[PDB]
């Protein structure tokens, strides 16, 4: 079917360029995987405690 | 009857669809907040150092003014 990994470079000229430099001189694309684990960090965890709280199972 | 297990449709999950978006930052509006801090930032710092020169003659003025030391 062939997805294609490849994007063939996404920069061309002026804006496409300018962007793509931004970028790669200070974060930005970090920052915002720096938020992705803050949204994480703010919705409630999935655990639980052995002693007392018992996990899901089957018939 | 005979059950067995049903199948569901109505939507069909949505299948293979890029969901990573650019936020906030386009390019040339960060440049603007960027050089737009360090124009703001080296204006206010040099009013204090303005300041301090009033503070440094007066402060050295009192080695002068006291020859009994």
């Amino acid at each position: 079917t062939y997805k294609y990994v490849n994007l063939r470079e996404p920069s061309m000229d002026m804006k496409s360029v300018t962007d793509r430099a931004a970028q790669t001189l200070l974060w930005t694309e970090l920052i915002r995987g720096l938020g992705m684990t803050l949204s994480y960090l703010f919705r409630e965890p999935a655990t639980i405690n052995y002693p007392f709280e018992k996990g899901p199972l089957s018939p | 009857x005979x059950x067995x297990x049903x199948x569901x449709x109505x939507x069909x999950x949505x299948x293979x669809x890029x969901x990573x978006x650019x936020x906030x930052x386009x390019g040339y509006s960060m440049f603007a907040v960027g050089i737009g801090a360090l124009l703001f930032g080296y204006w206010s710092m040099m009013k204090w150092n303005r300041e301090r020169r009033r503070l440094q003659i007066e402060d050295f003025e009192a080695r002068i003014a006291l020859m009994p030391l």
